[PDB]
């Protein structure tokens, strides 16, 4: 029993929301936004559900309206201010003499979930620009998004200019842990086959003899828990209840951390 | 004949890969593909090619960098200096004692390639159609048609055109075939129009379709056919440049020219 706050960053109708339900196998109640919003907006929604055998009060977090301004230099600013925010009450709770920090709802952002859109190239402007404000603040898990629109082999490139972008940015990704050896392998191919290549998708097609969550065309049926279209299912597994507690316990111990020497510092403790 | 086709769209649309598409060119060789950190203040250029194909020459006048930098601080003047530049040029060389074979260098269409990942425009794309659309015939073309399905696809389109009546864009409309021609060109006229904007699909490699080797793009699930109008637009829009192009180039003379002409003679 623990929160889970998801940050969703991407172009508007990326996908984001329908990724979400997926993900979830439910649907949570979103609104379609429009590409003429003057600022980037956070909408927070908090949903109380049981996602592997954890009473989960999740919150997913969307910069509504990213990418559409014509001038996009501070797009950053409202996400990097909500994530502050959410360090900000939580090292208040921690400067309380009287103290509730069992009841306290943790509300720091644990997964940034960052929807790069399937040009084909390198990385956009925007993406570089906002990734490195928030690396050091977000577990970052890079995901080329709708990719059913990149064949196999444009895939395989793509992904290679993406990952040697960020090292030679030095843009801090999430890596899923590699300590414990029972996950040691698994999540090394997790890792290696960053960023997740994701469609999502809640229409039901018959496929054979079942009905799979796909998208249908003219000229065939992308299958989203297929994982030779698609990485859905890899992305998916960062919602067991392993992989969950760990990117809180990296928010906790590396991203609010150094958000407390810095509040610390300037609030004048030594 | 001379033709002149300007090509404007986000980076990353399969814009070159149409292009060749419609005539089996080589257009971009040699192609600058600058990394992010570089493209965070990348500048507009303009990148103008010329081929013969069969007979007339076309030009492409490409415009790399377009919606490239974070801020846009004047990102059209370079497309609008030379839609003026060779406006301009044309009137001087008109107005000579000794003008001679006069050759047209005068933009005839813009393709503006609309992203399919989005709900619709996006303010960039409003603010440069408004900012030529009394300069140049524009085409919207709804880039990588194959990542609609059928349904998303009729919205998209309904949507783009509906947001085009609102903010009051001027895109070249196809003239209507006067009651002379054929059934069968009188057929294709009122087809193509229905398809606006056409969401089209390049490739420039080879897959197995119904027996044969064409065009497309393969997928585990499935494969595009580049010329199979029950995939995309390609062909509508190969066959509406082809059919319209003198009638894209007599606009360009009679509305767009003219008028340059008048807002520029007096004073
Ligand atoms: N090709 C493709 N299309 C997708 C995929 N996922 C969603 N879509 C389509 O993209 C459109 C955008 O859906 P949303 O999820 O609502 O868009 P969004 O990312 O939430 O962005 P906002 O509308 O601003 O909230 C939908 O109509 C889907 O049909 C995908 O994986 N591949
Ligand atoms: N899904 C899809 N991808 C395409 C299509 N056309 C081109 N691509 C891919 O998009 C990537 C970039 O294409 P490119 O033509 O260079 O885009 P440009 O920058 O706009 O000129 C390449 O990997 C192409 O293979 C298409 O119709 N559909
Ligand atoms: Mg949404």
């Amino acid at each position: 029993g623990f929160s889970f706050n998801i940050l969703c960053v991407g172009e508007t109708g990326i996908g984001k929301s329908t990724l979400m339900n997926t993900l979830f196998n439910t649907t949570f109640e979103t609104e379609e936004a429009s590409h003429h919003e003057a600022c980037v907006r956070l909408r927070p929604q908090t949903y109380d559900l049981q996602e592997s055998n954890v009473q989960l009060k999740l919150t997913i977090v969307d910069a509504v309206g990213f990418g559409d301004q014509i001038n996009k230099d501070e797009s950053y600013r409202p996400i990097v201010d909500y994530i502050d925010a959410q360090f900000e009450n939580y090292l208040q709770e921690e400067l309380k003499i009287r103290r509730s920090l069992f009841d306290y709802h943790d509300t720091r952002i644990h997964v940034c979930l960052y929807f790069i859109t399937p040009t084909g190239h390198s990385l956009k402007s925007l993406d570089l620009v906002t990734m490195k404000k928030l690396d050091s603040k977000v577990n970052i898990i890079p995901i080329i998004a709708k990719a059913d629109t990149i064949s196999k082999s444009e895939l395989h490139k793509f992904k290679i200019k993406i990952m040697g972008e960020l090292v030679s940015n030095g843009v801090q990704i999430y890596q899923f842990p590699t300590d414990d050896e029972a996950v040691a392998e698994i999540n090394a191919v997790m890792n290696a086959h960053l960023p997740f290549a994701v469609v999502g998708s809640t229409e039901e097609v018959k496929v054979g003899n079942k009905l799979v969550r796909a998208r249908q065309y003219p000229w065939g049926v992308v299958q989203v828990e297929n994982e030779n279209h698609c990485d859905f299912v890899k992305l998916r597994e960062m919602l067991i209840r392993v992989n969950m507690e760990d990117l809180r316990e990296q928010t906790h111990s590396r991203h609010y951390e150094l958000y407390r020497r810095c509040k610390l510092e300037e609030m004048g403790f030594q | 004949f001379e033709f002149t086709l300007m090509v404007v769209g986000e980076s990353g649309l399969g814009k070159s890969t149409l292009i060749n598409s419609l005539f089996l060119t080589d257009l971009y060789p040699e192609r600058v593909i600058p990394g992010a950190a570089e493209k965070i203040e990348r500048t507009v250029q303009i990148e103008a090619s010329t081929v013969e194909i069969e007979k007339l020459r076309l030009t492409v006048v490409d415009t790399p960098g377009y919606g490239d930098a974070i801020n846009c601080r004047d990102c059209f003047k370079t497309i609008i200096s030379y839609i003026d530049e060779q406006f301009e040029r044309y009137l001087h060389d008109e107005s000579g004692l000794n003008r001679r074979h006069i050759i047209d260098n005068r933009v005839h269409c813009c393709f503006y390639f609309i992203s399919p990942f989005g709900h619709g425009l996006k303010p960039l794309d409003v603010a440069f159609m408004k900012a030529i659309h009394n300069k140049v015939n524009i085409v919207p073309v709804i880039a990588k048609a194959d990542t609609l399905t059928l349904k998303e696809r009729e919205r998209l389109k309904k949507r783009i055109l509906d947001e085009i009546e609102e903010h009051n864009i001027k895109i070249y409309h196809l003239p209507d075939a006067e009651s002379d021609e054929d059934e069968d060109f009188k057929e294709q006229t009122r087809l193509l129009k229905a398809s606006i904007p056409f969401s089209v699909v390049g490739s420039n490699q080879l897959i197995e379709a119904k027996g044969k080797k064409v065009r497309g793009r393969l997928y585990p699930w499935g494969v595009v056919e580049v010329e199979n109008p029950e995939h995309n637009d390609f062909l509508k829009l190969r066959t509406m440049l082809i059919t319209h192009m003198q009638d894209l180039q007599e606009v360009t003379q009679d509305l767009h020219y003219e008028n340059f002409r008048s807002e520029r003679l007096k004073r």
